């Protein structure tokens, strides 16, 4: 249903630029119907080709930027992917990943593993903290998808996925005032700039949060052969509800109780209990995917103060030393940050 | 206020008063004197106690 | 690193937050005073560790400020809603 | 072969204790992520001994 | 400072306690020269067993 402003607006039908395959389907991917894979007939002369996976996973066309260039991949660098390219069709959009995994090499999606191997959930993490390395501190990202990153994993690598996420560029005018909202050539610049917003101290301690988050929520899916109910964003899930039912952690009322959680095999303890509150005020953050232009909402969120000031200050802090802990936990450094 | 180091010490009774506030020579001088003066006497530091 | 610090901020932890409550050890009470010791950010707790020493000598008075301070000091190793009564 | 220290120290071990040798930081960092790929719970110098 | 050698000594016997600790021959006099200074007594490597 689409209209233009002339004196008749006009049905026009979503014209189909692209054959939907009709054997939509990831084995790795079996829950999800946008996940598709599949492995081409290559040249059969040669045994090697015949390792190449290739998975494509659609969405929709909103997630492109200004540039017709979707933002994930504003983010990724010295991908490891064999290959990667967009594919637009009509609203939907359609994401194709070559890969050549080595003669042995076996991914496998990140989604209820439970694995225990600490060494493929290292890769892991280092594959995506170094990938959320490429945000920018001024510069923040909200993610539709879920409370996570999607990727799969072989021994040999991990693999990042397409995500359904939104590139906000904020902009904190320091009073010293000696990347540009304005960033077009001059007379393109003179009708409009980014869609920017007022960055700030909490804005960015808040997007800083929520990427740990996602990172900590990542870990868990890694670990957990269960369901990993946090990446759930439903509009009826409520947060509240989710740690009433789950409770507090045993060891300490402050963290949430994931000591009990079920995991792919040693389970770590109260080692996976974030402290809670921060975890609400993280999900609240997270709700501004819905409305993402409309920052004042959400911005500061993670970082503003609900004395309350002291309260908000004091339980982020409380969250840092569960970072601290945590990259203790996996010998990590936080260069990143 | 010539008896305000009294009171003070009067506030730290007040208080869990399982651990005596430790003072200056000096400031036990000069609570001595104020005891003395308020009694209009000896007196001494057991007393205090 | 003189001590690990992990171990020392977590039985400090542990041991803080089962007194709070009302399975330890001497060497447990030693690493927690030692964490202690070590972190500058709580020299008015090793003042209060130390004076309590044998006879319990004397809580400091202390100027509402560094009340809060303190205050922040304990919640950071636990936060939980707490006052001068439950430290003392 | 990446655990050839593990190799001394359990070689060490045997009939007497020996010591925990000393062993440069960095050396320190790699044998912990080596365990750490071994094992789980956070570990330092004081676990693997 | 000077006693931090029999510093990091007891620091080690936190551990599994059936370790023994070995140093070389000069830091062991430097250990029996702090211990003897502590002590103000001749002392021996039993004393520190």
């Amino acid at each position: 249903p689409i209209k233009l402003d002339l004196c008749a607006s006009v049905k026009l039908t979503p014209f189909k630029p692209m054959r939907p395959p009709k054997p939509m389907q990831c084995w790795i991917h079996p829950r999800r119907a946008n996940c598709k894979v599949t492995r081409p007939r290559n040249n059969y002369s040669d045994p090697d080709n015949e390792n190449d996976m290739l998975h494509m996973t659609v969405l929709n066309s909103v997630f492109l930027n200004e540039h017709a260039k979707l933002y994930y991949r504003h983010l990724l660098r010295n991908d490891q992917a064999e290959a990667r390219k967009t594919i637009l069709n009509a609203d939907s959009v359609y994401e194709c990943m070559l890969i050549r995994p080595i003669r042995t090499e076996h991914f496998r999606s990140v989604d209820e593993a439970g694995e225990h191997n600490m060494s493929v959930l290292k890769i892991i993490i280092d594959a995506v903290i170094k990938y959320i390395g490429k945000l920018a501190d001024d510069e923040y990202i909200l993610i539709a998808d879920r409370m996570y990153v999607d990727l799969i994993y072989s021994e040999f690598r991990a693999i990042i996925l397409p995500q359904s996420a939104y590139i906000i560029k904020g902009d904190y005018a320091e009073s010293d005032s000696e990347d540009v909202c304005n960033e077009l050539e001059y007379p393109w610049k003179l009708i409009t700039a980014n869609n920017c917003i007022v960055s700030t101290d909490e804005s960015r301690q808040s997007q800083y949060i929520y990427r740990t988050f996602l990172l900590y929520n990542t870990v868990l899916t890694a670990i957990l052969k269960q369901n990993n109910p946090f990446d759930v964003i439903a509009e009826n899930t409520s947060i509240s509800i989710i740690v009433r039912n789950l409770g507090s952690c045993p060891n300490n009322k402050d963290r949430v109780k994931c000591c009990d959680l079920n995991y792919g095999g040693v389970p770590p303890g109260h080692v996976m209990c974030p402290p809670r509150e921060i975890t609400k005020k993280f999900f609240h953050y997270a709700k501004w995917v819905r409305n993402p232009n409309k920052y004042k909402r959400y911005s500061e969120l993670i970082a503003r103060q609900s004395h309350a000031r002291d309260v908000s200050q004091l339980h982020l802090l409380d969250w840092e030393n569960f970072m601290g802990e945590f990259s203790s936990y996996f010998g990590l450094h936080a260069h990143n940050v | 206020e010539k008896y305000h180091s009294l009171f003070k010490l009067l506030e730290t009774t007040f208080d869990d008063y399982t651990c005596r506030p430790q003072m200056t020579q000096v400031q036990t001088d000069t609570l001595l004197d104020a005891v003395r003066s308020l009694l209009e006497m000896t007196i001494d530091l057991t007393t205090v106690d | 690193e003189l001590i690990n610090m992990r171990r020392y901020r977590n039985a400090a932890r542990k041991l803080i937050h089962h007194y709070s409550l009302n399975e330890y050890k001497i060497s447990d009470v030693v690493m927690t005073m030692i964490f202690l010791l070590r972190s500058e950010k709580y020299h008015s707790l090793f003042k209060l560790l130390e004076t309590t020493f044998d006879d319990y000598t004397c809580r400091p008075q202390m100027t509402q400020v560094q009340t809060d301070t303190l205050l922040d000091a304990v919640r950071s190793l636990l936060s939980t809603t707490i006052d001068l009564t439950t430290v003392d």
